């Protein structure tokens, strides 16, 4: 549905 | 004109508070009490790796234009965004900043912004969507280089000058930040890995992929370098103006959102050019769940619509695995493409085989059988021929996941196959035993289909079930459909 977060650090 | 520190951020953004009682994610899908107690020029963890650090920037770089589309922005996270750029940018660097409101509600909400140092107001006089809305911003640009970048993003420290560097030395690198995280609910700035690409999957959705373990090796040398990308996110990136322009700016005929970023990746890659994302280099972004604005037309209907403008433009045959993967997309109507065909003929793009061989090798053509092979399983066991041939029952025993006895097919001609034998209602009386025949096309007795979920299989032209409870006295029967566990199964494939 929508641009997906990266995975953080 | 007033310099932003003296921009009245708190009049600005408390005409538009949450209420007491209100739901605080409704008109954005993100927390906006949390974005309204932040301030504007709110500072955020540096979150670049140490070698960014120890970096002069060469000097004479050119000056962008800052495009930032908006459809109802929260009015706090806007600002952020615009001050976020004018703090952490060198002011020679920004020739402007020009806000593009894509038809809000509420027309305050970019006017009054008008008042700040550099921003220039475009209010669209109908809803444009984000693609139209980007070339409005990018035809008024006066600057040589393009900066796009979604309306709830916030600039790091040295952001800037890492990606003009990169465009400075070749106009036909497209490059962005890595995107860091603002998370929906607390605001919190944390960073992403800097392991990461841009991908998709056949279904043409932007995804996030993790570098192979040779990528990652191969970086030991300096973790800092461009990350070559196969596709990047549509929030934020840089770009010589020239080429954005001669390159064919955006599909015109693409609405909202959705499926631009995947056309402009594979039409810089087939066209000559290239993708980065910058490790030194980071913007915040607040990522979301859900659109909080209306699709005129269905958001289903307009993302499907404008990522078939890009697969049939782009991908050649590979199109056809994107139909395969979204079925109900081949049902949407997506206009006159030649514009963009003969856009791809004029500048000799390569082919998408090109592409993937050389830019997304990672990408695994699908999988295709176009027949179920595999078990009929209820619970634990599995419909089993007991080693018999035609003439003899079936049973069920105990699953062993080796094929053999247990490997079936569901042919399109409703049979219930096992190599040239078919499960065969020799007596419709119900009770009766079934048996293996030989598979016939004219044999009306060797018809079944799915039925209930693809929980039960039904004789055609009866009210009779396969059914394990005669399994025990003699083998599987036809029995009236009815609620009883032995008349389950499920097709496992293999
Ligand atoms: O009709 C629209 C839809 C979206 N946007 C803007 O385009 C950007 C991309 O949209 P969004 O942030 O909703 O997508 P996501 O980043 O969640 O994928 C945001 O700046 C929006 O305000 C716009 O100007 N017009
Ligand atoms: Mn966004």
């Amino acid at each position: 549905s929508t641009t997906p977060a990266p995975t953080t650090k | 004109k007033v310099r932003w520190p003296d921009f009245n951020q708190e009049a600005y953004v408390g005409g538009t508070m949450v209420r007491s009682g209100q739901d605080p994610y409704a008109r954005n899908k993100f927390n906006q009490v949390e974005s309204d107690k932040l301030r504007m020029d709110r500072a955020i963890p540096d979150t670049r790796h140490d070698q960014c650090q120890r970096k002069q920037w060469r000097v004479d770089l050119p000056a962008t234009s800052v495009v930032i589309t908006f459809h109802n922005e929260a009015r706090s996270a806007l600002l952020r965004t615009v001050v976020s750029v004018l703090k952490k940018s060198p002011p020679h660097l920004i020739k402007e900043i020009i806000l593009v409101d894509d038809y809000s509600n509420d027309p305050e909400d970019g006017a009054l912004l008008g008042k700040i140092e550099k921003v220039r107001v475009l209010r669209n006089d109908r809803r444009e969507g984000l693609m139209r809305s980007r070339v409005r911003g990018a035809d008024a640009a006066q600057a040589k280089v393009l900066t796009f970048l979604d309306s709830h993003c916030e600039c790091n420290e040295h952001w800037l000058e890492p990606l003009l560097e990169r465009v400075a030395e070749d106009r036909t690198r497209v490059v962005s930040p890595i995107a860091d995280v603002i998370n929906m609910d607390n605001f919190q700035y944390v960073g992403a890995s800097a392991d990461l690409k841009g991908g998709f999957d056949w279904n043409l959705v932007f995804k996030w992929d993790y570098m192979t373990p040779e990528q990652r090796r191969s970086r030991q040398g300096n973790p800092v370098a461009p990350i070559k990308t196969p596709m990047i996110a549509g929030g934020a990136f840089v770009m010589d103006k020239f080429y954005f322009e001669e390159l064919g700016k955006y599909d015109m005929m693409m609405d909202v959102w959705g499926g631009e970023n995947l056309e402009i990746s594979f039409r810089v890659w087939q066209c000559g050019g290239s993708l980065e994302i910058i490790p030194c280099s980071r913007v915040g972004h607040v990522f979301r769940k859900q659109h909080p604005y209306t699709f005129p037309g269905g958001s289903g209907t307009v993302f499907a619509r404008n990522t078939r403008r890009a697969a049939e433009v782009w991908m050649d045959e590979y199109k056809n695995f994107y139909y395969a993967a979204v079925p109900s997309a081949r049902n949407v109507p997506y206009g006159n493409i030649q514009s963009r065909l003969e856009l791809r003929k004029k500048l000799s793009c390569k082919p998408f085989k090109w592409y993937l061989e050389n830019v997304y090798p990672e990408l695994r053509v699908p999988d295709h059988q176009d027949i179920a092979f595999g078990a009929l399983q209820q619970g634990t066991n599995c419909l089993d021929t007991l080693g018999h041939f035609a003439d003899g029952v079936v049973g069920v025993y105990e699953c062993h996941n080796a094929g053999g006895n247990q490997e079936w097919a569901l042919t399109k001609e409703k049979s219930v196959k096992h190599m040239d034998l078919c499960l065969t209602v020799v007596d419709r009386a119900p009770g009766s035993l079934i048996k293996l025949q030989g598979c016939r096309e004219n044999d009306s007795r060797q018809k079944w289909e799915q039925i209930e979920g693809n929980s039960k299989l039904r004789h055609v032209g009866s009210n009779l079930c396969l059914d394990s409870r005669t399994a025990k006295s003699g083998g599987l029967s036809v029995e009236v459909c009815g609620p009883a566990l032995s008349q389950q199964w499920k097709f496992t494939l293999n």
